[PDB]
């Protein structure tokens, strides 16, 4: 299978610079073009520039020049892009692509340029107050405070719950950022089986699972 | 995403 | 540069309805070996871009057939003959026959559906947070729609603003709804002057709040 493998969540202070990579395989990286592609939050997409590994030959959108610099390590089948000299303007996810009659594309790689601290989530349960009405169906949830920067991710029970997931998007206060994730399961199932969210934190090398369990006084 | 034949292969 | 200009911007479409978007171009897209490099790419909220369509009308494999595209020279178009609830996200055309490549500026498909009321659903703050000196307050209000909804928080029976944050969800790419959460954020010592604490959601699903509310008093 083709994956590109994309290097983890940046954080760079202003002024200085950052260099992000794909990792191919499943494919003959000398052959295909790898293609940068910028979206900063809330926008459109950009078109960087490309390198073709065999060569090396790049093309670029004139208006990255001077800030992004494509580069290929054929041996280990890794293209890298360098984007110099950080401004608020270069906080977005960036995305490699391998051109072809079929498009890979990686998973991207999230960029916060900013001076302040990374801090890890406090990771908190949401369950119901003990009093509370019972229903064919419970909503619990995790609440992630006050962490920086992004992103977070948030599964349940190691994915396993799927539907009826809800993860909000962050809100940013302070240099802080918070989120909240809920989750429906049958009523007759908690906590009779065990409800964990699964909490990520990559920029602080945080993971935190933590169990619901019914509120006890 | 752009030019989907503009590497090693085309198809012919 | 190659302009790629969008008609229209957003789309609202109804479950098994067609839809249409479509892409000009400033330029010729034709190029010399006879193709023309106007491709069709989507992308989800929370996904990697994906491409649809190549080379005007060539249907990427596992892309359904529902999906095609037709055009030449600067008038492109891309076609759904029946929208399904997991084609939501943003549209783009794109275009590699001129150096440097460029993109529309996007069409954001939503689904029209029937209104659905929110479930609501509030949580105390726990052991832990508590004994870190905060107080956090969690409503959720889940799974409705339309989008536009208002929350008001009550606390001891009077309107709260102070220390409310909201945010809204992405539509649901399987029913199609909305969910917003809304967090009152307090110290300890604050959260512990008051009693009641109530959520209450407006949404068009009522004429009256769906209400939720627990008691401090009631573990």
């Amino acid at each position: 299978q083709v994956q590109l493998q994309q290097s983890g969540a940046e954080l760079v202070r202003p002024g200085s610079s950052v260099k992000i990579s794909c990792k191919a395989s499943g494919y003959i990286f000398n052959n295909y073009w790898i293609n940068w592609v910028k979206q900063r939050p809330g926008q459109g997409l950009e078109w960087i520039g490309q390198i073709y590994p065999g060569d090396g030959d790049t093309n670029y959108n004139g208006k990255f020049k001077g800030k992004a610099t494509l580069t290929a390590d054929k041996s280990s089948s890794t293209a890298y892009m360098q984007l110099s000299s950080l401004t608020s303007e270069d906080s977005a996810v960036y995305f490699c692509a391998r051109e072809g009659y079929i498009v890979y594309w990686g998973q991207g790689t999230l960029v916060t340029v900013s001076a302040a601290k990374t801090t890890p989530p406090s990771v908190y349960p949401l369950a119901p107050g003990s009093a509370a009405q019972t229903n064919s169906m419970v909503t619990l949830g995790c609440l992630v405070k006050g962490y920086f920067p992004e992103p977070v991710t948030v599964t349940w029970n190691s994915g396993s719950l799927s539907s009826g997931v809800h993860t909000f998007p962050a809100v940013l206060q302070s240099d802080l950022y918070t989120l909240s994730s809920s989750v429906t399961v049958p009523s007759s199932t908690w906590p009779s089986e065990t409800v964990t969210c699964n909490v990520a934190h990559p920029a602080s090398s945080t993971k935190v699972d933590k169990k619901i369990v019914p509120r006890d006084c | 995403q752009f030019r989907h034949d503009s590497g090693y292969e085309v198809h012919h | 540069d190659v302009v790629l200009t969008q008609t229209p911007l957003t789309l609202s479409v109804t479950i098994g309805q067609p839809a249409s978007i479509s892409c000009k171009s400033s330029q010729s897209l034709l190029y010399s070996n006879g193709k023309t490099y106007l491709n069709w790419l989507l992308q989800r909220p929370g996904q990697s871009p994906k491409r649809l369509i190549y080379v005007v009308s060539k249907l990427d494999s596992g892309v359904p057939d529902r999906f095609t595209g037709s055009g030449s020279g600067t008038d492109f178009t891309l076609k759904i003959s029946r929208v399904e609830a997991e084609d939501l996200g943003v549209y783009y055309c794109v275009q590699g026959t001129h150096f440097p490549f460029t993109f529309g500026s996007g069409t954001k498909l939503e689904i029209k559906r029937a209104d659905a009321a929110p479930t609501v659903s509030i949580f105390p703050p726990s052991s832990e947070q508590l004994t870190s000196g905060g107080a956090s307050v969690v409503c959720f209000l889940n799974n409705f729609y339309p989008k536009d909804i208002n929350v008001k928080w009550k606390i001891d029976g009077s309107e709260r603003q102070n220390g409310v944050l909201n945010s809204w969800t992405d539509q649901d790419s399987k029913d199609s709804t909305y969910s917003m959460s809304s967090t009152l954020t307090l110290t300890k010592d604050e959260y512990e002057r008051h009693n009641s604490y109530t959520c209450e959601a407006t949404h068009k699903t009522s004429t009256s709040p769906i209400v939720k509310s627990f008691n401090r008093n009631e573990c």
